[PDB]
């Protein structure tokens, strides 16, 4: 290693500190899963002490968080909203029924499992997950993107 | 608790005091030591003009008193 | 500084040529927000203060009721810009360069008369009372309240009479 | 001033070109109107400050006051053109021909 | 020289954030991502259609409104005459009758939007 | 007026600001005026058909006071002379027009 | 005079009124929701609009159609009970509870005293639990965010009630054709006597 | 040097938006029965720059449908007017001392609704045109009130020059005479700044985004970057006209210091308003400003041209 | 409070504006000497620059009247450098 | 008059904000006409002097005009300094 790849390192721990103390949800729920995402964002919880803050717009959002079922009937707009956020942008999976389909999985009008739509990167279980458990799992994205290395490897190219 | 708050106010309090102090400095600074002149209507502009005219070095507020004369 | 105030002059005579080529009244509505803007700043390089600051805000105030209305009854699928259209772009290129060959040519025949190329900077203030104290056009708009109070008795009641017109227009 | 007045009376003069040469909204013409409105109010302006003359400032504010009731009758007026035919073009303002 | 030095490093500023967030961002167009947002369904139509406008006459009466209000700036300027009833009177005249031209509108239902 | 009523009444609602020697703010004399005030008063009396050829001279001068034709000439071919003369080496400015006057008082 | 050019003119009305074709409905149409804050994330409310004066609302649901009746008929009874926790998921136990009974019904037997009891006080838990939501989310939607703080740490203990009854904060399965699934915690009614007595605060504020 | 001076105005008035943002979100947490931001930091104090620099570090919206050079000049006009409004505003001396301050504000902050209009407008969307034409009713709302009440307050001033407000308040805050005004200014300024009770260019509940719907990462920093420095402004203006900090000609420090202290306070009650209060209805915010400012309005107008003149107290030209 | 101390600040202008007063004749004629000889000192440049031009008249007046006429601004600053015309121009009304 | 007495009061109640205009608008009439300083107004207004006050020539038949500032001749401001 050199100091030019030393400095790369260190400017990309900041970019990604940057994004990890941001993380900014689409204000999107789909079932009894959305009720638990309130809960994390209720006074005993407070997501927004992490940096957590829920934006409407798509164009403003970094993260899905899938909270419910996903229905054929669904799905198109799902898939419409996640590819109008602007890069870069995480789905967080919640629950059994974004998972793979949980109680419905066997259902002629259910996705089984939101990653049939969307790429994931976190897979929160739980039917609903405390939110509790969602706030594991979105700490549990802030450590992967603290682990994102997109400038080393432009570095390396 | 509410006191954790004050942090981030007097990080606003302490931005918005600097403006019009430093202003305030740099304007005597930058004018022999007074305030800036302040020229509402054509005669203190004509004064100014005249002050700086007399002043020897081309400054309205290097002042001349009766030294001069 | 000497060309400041042709300068402006010149950025006005854009704007309107911009307007008067007509695109959707969205741009010509954007076209006066500018020209009022350089029109107010060559009434304040003459020396004017408040009647620039004025026409600026009326015109702000009237190209919002514009807009407003543009998007209600004068709006199309596709709005013209003024380079949508080959035509209109061509003869804003082209009367642009007939004003730089018409203040060129000016300039040329008479170089005193109407363009004055060589003295630009010399003919804006022609004269100033160097002491004085009252003299902005404050002083002489307000003159409606004392000395000229006939142009505001018409003028307010062209606003009131207004005010009993556009109802009568407006109403079905 | 030589070259100022040149310039805003070419100003004026594009405008009143603009409303004479319709194209299909009402609303542009109405904008062209307004241009010369601002014109004759620069030229009004510049020529009381030019002469020093404090007593011929009332008139250019009185030519603003007029201009915004014409502007606002018509507003009206393309309202009710609107309302007609859905549209404020000026093609189909042609039921007096006969 | 100063108000127009402080715009321009206000303008100067300003262009140069729109600058950086352009060009230091990575990118990824594509159709779906840039086509107008309406919830996670197709616009149905232009967002270029007319638009109706049920304050219309407020609008115009603002306009109207609004030269009554630059009749009344020069008030500070008025204030110091010589011909204090004469201009005392003038303002009262002129601050009436916009009251009563409101006063009108309001009773004939001007103000109501349309339904 | 095509209706005289406002000198029928002895009234003036627009007769006392229709010229440039006319009454002003704070007594802030109007560019011209002293030259305005001498046209209107050769002009008083005799009519405009007369007013035309005798009151030529003073309108002359207004006319000269007001647009300034003649000054604007005279000094570009002042200064029209000394850019000649400059470039051909022949005159030099003295120092109180290149900037380094004693100023006064 | 007749002419060429002027061959198809006609005379004017004769009151000047003319009889002009059918002008042009050109109502807005609008998607509200499903990704809106306003339409729960899952209701497509398709809008007609005159500015914005709303002349139809036709509202497009399924969207979050997951065939639970039909995926009951593959399930035993005890089976099918979670399904209605899943229904009206803010008023869990409640959906429980008309189930219960149904079957009950059906079963002609009864459950015993303490159990009724128990799905009583859970039952009206549940309704406060609701209108909680209903009153604050509504609230939220008007503007006034604040309300749904305070009241949703409310919510939030009684969620307790629920996890120390069940082990669930919301999708119980507690209440079960022939009575409730297990005994109530020793304490739990203390705590839940604490939490009602404040409660009522808590609404004054709001 | 004046230079200087210009980034010791500019600089200082970008932090103090930037922590305004950190401000509003940890007393609004806390009347929320919250803590806010209080790990990205000591207490929070790095949470604005870490949404700044993921913002600018997003990838910045083009979309199809938008016309182009209006979408990006909107965001661009929108600070620029933002932090022109801070150049005349005498902290007791302006970095421009300009005569009639007062009406270059006014123009400003008149000129600003276009950044809404247009950006809504060119984003050439359905939720953003619906955002710029509830500003074009927004400003006929306030603004036919604003300059009114603004006049009466300057026939005790005796001008629009911004520092002689100073002079005017030498013995007392000109909330004790004109209280009345002073209430319907800080409502209108509220409007004016787009804030709660009256967001609805933005009103997220209702239009998802509005005006600003279609604009990600910088671009949209830009609009919020903007928002914030007028809410700063706005009661700043408001601390001069009305609560007149206490001036000395030998100590300009200890106005600054009371200044900043007063105009903390107002910048305040805007974030404990937004807590605490539903949105209005956009015709109802119409009428609120035309059937209840406006009449009493024309009257205190009518009132306060009377004022001096059977008091005798015209207050001096210059 | 505001009318008490309104009737002071017309005092304080009134003394403020007599101090102008008493002050008035001494710029006068100062001003009357600086214009004097500005104007001579473009006179005697003029007798240099025109003194091979045909038919010209060093001094002559535009006017027919031989009342004195003031000079314009560009009159007195026509021959010294851009910076002292723009002064004049735009010094009181770009000072800030 | 009972009957606008309980119109009155009903406004007071139900809209008080117009009642409050139309007083205010009647007030600002009134006072100017009851109030004892009104005619001090345009005298202070007049007592400023924004020009030169330019000197008579003295033909000897000015008894009334000072001939200095300080002469007991001319228009006294006590009026305005003890006002
Ligand atoms: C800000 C810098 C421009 C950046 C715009 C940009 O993002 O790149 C788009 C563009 C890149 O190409 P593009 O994105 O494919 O163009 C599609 C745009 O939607 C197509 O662009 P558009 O839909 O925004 O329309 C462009 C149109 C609209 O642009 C404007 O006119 C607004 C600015 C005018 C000022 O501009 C013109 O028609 C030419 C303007 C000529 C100057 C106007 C002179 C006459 C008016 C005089 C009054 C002055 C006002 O550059
Ligand atoms: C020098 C001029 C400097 C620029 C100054 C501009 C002044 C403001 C412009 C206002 C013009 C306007 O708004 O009219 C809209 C008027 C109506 O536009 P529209 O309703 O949207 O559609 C018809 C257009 O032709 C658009 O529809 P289109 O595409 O179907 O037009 C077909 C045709 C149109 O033919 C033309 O190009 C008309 C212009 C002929 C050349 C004139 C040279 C300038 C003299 O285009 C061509 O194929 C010929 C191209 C080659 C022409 C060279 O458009 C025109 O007729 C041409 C406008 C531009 C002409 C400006 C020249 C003004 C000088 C006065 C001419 C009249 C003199 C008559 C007595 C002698
Ligand atoms: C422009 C504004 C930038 C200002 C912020 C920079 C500091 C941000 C990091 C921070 O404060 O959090 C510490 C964080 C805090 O830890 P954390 O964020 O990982 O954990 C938070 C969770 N709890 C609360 C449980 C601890 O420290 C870290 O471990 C992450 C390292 C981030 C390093 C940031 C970059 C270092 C500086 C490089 C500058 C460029 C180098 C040039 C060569
Ligand atoms: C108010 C805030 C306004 C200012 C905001 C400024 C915020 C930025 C703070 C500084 C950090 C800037 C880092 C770049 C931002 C991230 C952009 C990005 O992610 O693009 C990724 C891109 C992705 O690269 P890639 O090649 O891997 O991607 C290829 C294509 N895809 C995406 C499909 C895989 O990487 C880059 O282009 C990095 C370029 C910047 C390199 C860093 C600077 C060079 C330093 C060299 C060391 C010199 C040593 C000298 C001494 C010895
Ligand atoms: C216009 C330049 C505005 C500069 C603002 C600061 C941003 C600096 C970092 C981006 C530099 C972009 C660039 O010019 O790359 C060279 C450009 C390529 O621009 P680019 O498309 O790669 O820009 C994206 C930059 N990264 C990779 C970091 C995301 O190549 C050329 O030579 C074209 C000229
Ligand atoms: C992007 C667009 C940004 C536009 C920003 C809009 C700002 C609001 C509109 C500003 C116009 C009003 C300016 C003004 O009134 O200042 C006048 C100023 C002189 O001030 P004054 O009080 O008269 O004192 C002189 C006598 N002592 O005059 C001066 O000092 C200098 C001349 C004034 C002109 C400055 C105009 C602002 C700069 C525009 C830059 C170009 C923008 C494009
Ligand atoms: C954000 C940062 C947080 C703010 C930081 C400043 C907080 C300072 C807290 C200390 C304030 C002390 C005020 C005294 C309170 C105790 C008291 O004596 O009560 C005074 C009075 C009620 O008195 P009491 O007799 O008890 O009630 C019956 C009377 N009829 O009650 C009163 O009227 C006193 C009113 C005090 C108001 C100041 C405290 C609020 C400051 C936040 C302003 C809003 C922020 C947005
Ligand atoms: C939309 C923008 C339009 C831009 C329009 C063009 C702007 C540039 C203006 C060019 C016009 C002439 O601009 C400039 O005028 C000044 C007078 O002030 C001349 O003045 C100078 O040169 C001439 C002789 O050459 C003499 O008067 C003298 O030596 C000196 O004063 C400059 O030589 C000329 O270059
Ligand atoms: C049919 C509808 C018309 C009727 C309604 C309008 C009624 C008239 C109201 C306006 C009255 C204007 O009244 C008029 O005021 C002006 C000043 O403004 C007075 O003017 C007087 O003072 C000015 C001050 O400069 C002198 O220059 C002037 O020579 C002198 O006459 C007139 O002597 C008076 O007649
Ligand atoms: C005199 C003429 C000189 C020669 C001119 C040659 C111009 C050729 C330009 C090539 C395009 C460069 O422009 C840039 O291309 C990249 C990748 O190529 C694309 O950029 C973006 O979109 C694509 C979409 O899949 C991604 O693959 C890419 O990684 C991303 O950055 C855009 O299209 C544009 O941002
Ligand atoms: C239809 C529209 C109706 C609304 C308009 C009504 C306007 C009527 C106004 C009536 C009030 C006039 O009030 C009048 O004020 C002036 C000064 O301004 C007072 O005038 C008094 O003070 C002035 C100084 O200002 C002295 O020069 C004067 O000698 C003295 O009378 C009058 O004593 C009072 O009567
Ligand atoms: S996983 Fe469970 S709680 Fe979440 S939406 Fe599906 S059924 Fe409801």
């Amino acid at each position: 290693r050199s100091r030019a790849e030393y400095v790369v390192t260190k400017l990309d721990d900041l970019i990604n500190w940057a994004r990890r103390s941001s993380l900014w949800p689409m204000t999107f729920g789909l079932a009894c899963c959305a009720v638990e995402m309130m809960h994390m964002a209720a006074p005993r919880y407070d997501m927004d002490r992490f940096g957590v803050v829920f934006r409407a717009s798509p164009r403003q959002a970094d993260v899905m968080i899938v909270a419910g079922t996903l229905t054929n009937k669904m799905a198109p707009a799902l898939r419409k909203v996640y590819d109008q956020m602007p890069e870069p942008r995480y789905v967080v999976s919640m629950g059994s029924c974004a998972n793979g389909g949980g109680y419905y999985h066997y259902s002629y009008s259910v996705v089984r499992g939101c990653d049939r739509i969307v790429p994931v990167d976190i897979y929160v279980p739980g039917c609903p997950p405390t939110a509790e458990a969602l706030l594991y799992g979105i700490l549990q994205l802030q450590r992967k993107i603290k682990r994102e290395q997109k400038l080393k490897i432009w570095y390396r190219r | 608790m509410w006191f954790e708050i004050l942090p981030g106010l007097a990080i606003m309090g302490v931005c918005l005091v600097i403006p019009g102090v430093s202003t305030a400095y740099i304007h005597k600074f930058t004018n022999g030591g007074k305030e800036k002149r302040v020229a509402r209507v054509q005669y203190q502009w004509y004064l100014m003009e005249r002050d700086r005219r007399i002043s020897g070095v081309n400054r309205y507020y290097v002042s001349k008193g009766l030294e001069n004369i | 500084m000497n060309n400041y105030i042709f300068v402006l002059s010149s950025l006005f005579l854009v704007g309107c040529l911009g307007l008067a080529l007509k695109p959707s009244p969205i741009y010509g509505g954007l076209g006066l927000i500018v020209s009022g803007f350089v029109g107010c700043l060559m009434v304040l390089g003459f020396g004017g203060s408040f009647l620039g600051l004025m026409v600026f805000l009326i015109y702000l105030g009237g190209m919002l009721v514009v807009f407003g209305y543009t998007t209600a009854m004068a709006t199309e699928e596709y709005p013209e810009t003024w380079g949508s259209n080959w035509l209109i772009l061509g003869f804003l290129v082209l009367g642009v360069i007939m004003e730089v060959f018409l203040i060129c040519v000016l300039n040329y025949y008479d170089e005193v008369g109407v363009i004055n190329l060589d003295g630009l900077g010399d003919w804006l203030m022609y004269e100033v009372d160097d002491v004085g104290v009252m003299l902005e056009g404050g002083i002489g708009v307000a003159a409606m309240y004392s000395c000229a109070t006939w142009m505001m008795v018409v003028a307010g009641w062209s606003l009131f009479a207004g005010i009993f017109i556009i109802i009568e227009i407006t109403r079905d | 001033m030589p070259s100022t007045f040149f310039n805003l009376t070419m100003a004026f003069s594009l405008s009143l070109l603009g409303t004479l040469m319709f194209r299909s909204h009402l609303m542009s013409t109405l904008l062209c109107l307004e241009g010369m409105v601002l014109s004759l109010f620069i030229m009004t302006s510049v020529t009381s400050l030019n002469s020093n003359s404090m007593s011929s400032m009332p008139i250019p504010i009185t030519i603003l006051v007029f201009a915004a009731c014409e502007a606002a009758v018509g507003l009206a007026l393309l309202v009710k053109v609107s309302n007609t035919y859905g549209t404020d073009y000026v093609q189909n303002l042609n039921l007096l021909q006969c | 020289m100063n108000l127009y030095t402080v715009i321009f490093i206000n303008i100067l500023l300003s262009l140069t954030l729109i600058l950086v967030a352009f060009w230091l961002p990575q990118m990824n167009l594509y159709s779906e991502k840039a086509n107008p947002y309406e919830c996670g369904f197709d616009p149905t139509s232009s967002a270029r259609l007319p638009f109706s406008m049920k304050f219309f006459l407020v609008a115009i009466t603002f306009l109207l409104f609004d030269l009554e209000i630059a009749l009344l700036l020069p008030l500070p300027w008025a204030i110091q005459t010589i011909k204090t009833s004469t201009m005392m009177i003038m303002a009262f005249i002129l601050v009436t009758i916009l009251s009563l031209g409101l006063a009108y509108e309001w009773t004939q239902k001007g103000l109501e939007w349309t339904e | 007026p095509f209706l005289d009523i406002q000198k029928k009444l002895g009234i003036s609602l627009d007769r006392h600001f229709m010229f440039l020697s006319a009454e002003q703010p704070y007594k802030n004399a109007a560019r011209c005026h002293a030259f305005e005030k001498e046209w209107i008063e050769c002009a008083h009396g005799i009519g405009g058909t007369r007013a035309k050829k005798e009151c030529k001279i003073e309108f002359d001068d207004f006319e000269e006071c007001l647009l300034r034709y003649k000054t604007m000439r005279r000094m570009h071919d002042i200064k029209k002379q000394r850019e000649k003369l400059m470039k051909e080496g022949k005159y030099t400015p003295p120092p109180h027009h290149s900037g380094r006057e004693e100023p006064r008082p | 005079y007749p002419s060429k050019e002027t061959a198809h003119w006609k005379p004017p009305p004769w009151n000047d009124v003319d009889i002009l074709k059918e002008k042009a409905v050109t109502n807005m149409t609008l998607n509200f929701g499903p990704q809106h804050p306003a339409a729960h994330g899952v209701l497509r409310l398709v809008l007609e609009l005159s500015g914005e004066m709303v002349r139809k609302c036709d509202p497009h649901i399924g969207l979050l159609h997951r065939g639970t009746e039909k995926l009951i008929e593959y399930k035993t009874y005890l089976q099918a009970l979670p399904y209605f926790d899943r229904l009206d998921y803010v008023s869990m136990m409640c959906n429980e509870q008309a189930y219960s009974i149904a079957v009950e019904k059906l079963l002609n037997i009864q459950p015993p005293p303490r159990a009724q009891w128990i799905r009583v006080l859970f039952g009206e838990i549940t309704r406060i639990l609701n209108h909680i939501m209903a009153v604050t989310t509504h609230a939220l939607d008007i503007g006034a965010m604040t309300p749904f703080f305070w009241m949703f740490e409310e919510r939030e203990k009684m969620f307790e009630f629920y996890e120390r009854v069940s082990g669930a904060r919301m999708h119980a399965a507690y209440i079960r054709p022939g009575g409730v699934h297990q005994d109530l915690p020793l304490g739990l009614l203390d705590d839940i006597y604490e939490f009602s007595k404040n409660f009522s605060l808590r609404i004054d504020e709001v | 040097m004046f230079f200087i001076n210009i980034l010791t105005l500019l600089v200082p008035i970008l932090i103090a938006m930037a922590f305004l943002t950190l401000v509003e979100r940890k007393i609004l947490g806390y009347m929320q029965l919250r803590k806010g931001p209080n790990i990205v930091g000591p207490y929070g104090i790095l949470q604005p720059f870490a949404d700044a620099m993921k913002l600018f570090m997003k990838e910045p919206m083009r979309p199809l449908t938008t016309s182009m050079s209006l979408f990006i000049i909107a965001p661009t006009l929108s600070l620029t007017l933002a932090l022109s409004l801070w150049v005349p505003l005498p902290m007791p001396h302006p970095l421009i001392n300009l005569n009639l301050g007062i009406l270059f504000i006014l123009a400003t902050s008149s000129l600003s609704v276009y950044s809404i209009l247009w950006s809504g407008w060119a984003s050439n969307s359905k939720y953003s045109l619906f955002g710029a034409l509830r500003a074009v009713a927004q400003t006929i709302s306030y603004e036919v009130t604003m300059a009114i009440i603004l006049l009466s307050v300057l026939l005790m001033n005796g001008s629009y020059s911004l520092q002689t407000l100073i002079t005017t308040q030498e013995h007392m805050w000109l909330l004790l005479p004109a209280w009345p005004m002073a209430m319907m200014w800080f409502i209108s300024t509220l409007a004016e700044t787009n804030r709660a009770p009256f967001d609805l260019t933005e009103g997220e509940s209702e239009l998802v985004s509005g005006f600003n719907v279609e604009y990600a990462a910088g671009p949209f920093a830009l609009f919020f970057m903007a928002e914030y420095t007028n809410i700063i402004l706005m009661n700043a203006l408001t601390t001069i006209i009305f609560l007149g900090p206490l001036y000395y000609i030998n100590l300009p420090e200890l106005y600054s210091t009371n200044f900043m202290m007063e105009a903390l306070l107002l910048s305040s009650t805007f974030l404990w308003i937004r807590a605490s209060y539903p949105r209005f209805r956009y015709d109802q915010l119409m009428h609120l400003l035309w059937k209840n400012f406006l009449p009493l309005t024309l009257a205190l107008c009518m009132w306060h041209i009377s004022l001096p003149i059977f008091t005798a107290g015209v207050p001096p030209y210059m | 409070r505001m009318m008490r101390w309104n009737q002071e600040r017309r005092r304080l202008l009134i003394e403020d504006l007599e101090a102008r007063i008493a002050l008035m004749p001494l710029f006068q004629a100062e001003k009357d000497r600086r214009t004097l000889q500005i104007l001579r000192e473009n006179l005697e440049e003029e007798a240099i620059i025109m003194k091979d031009v045909p038919n010209w008249k060093v001094g002559e007046s535009v006017f027919h009247t031989t009342r004195w006429v003031p000079p314009l601004i560009g009159e007195m600053y026509g021959l010294r450098t851009k910076e002292e015309m723009s002064n004049a121009n735009f010094g009181f009304t770009w000072y800030t | 008059a009972g009957r606008i007495s309980a119109f009155l009061k009903n406004a007071w109640a139900k809209e008080p904000v117009l009642v409050v205009s139309f007083s205010v608008w009647g007030l600002a009439i009134i006072m100017p006409m009851i109030s004892p300083y009104t005619k001090y107004a345009s005298m202070i207004n007049k007592a400023t002097p924004y020009n030169y006050p330019v000197p008579v020539r003295d033909d000897g038949n000015m008894p009334d005009v000072p001939s200095h500032p300080q002469d007991p001749l001319g228009p006294s401001l006590d009026w305005l300094k003890n006002l």
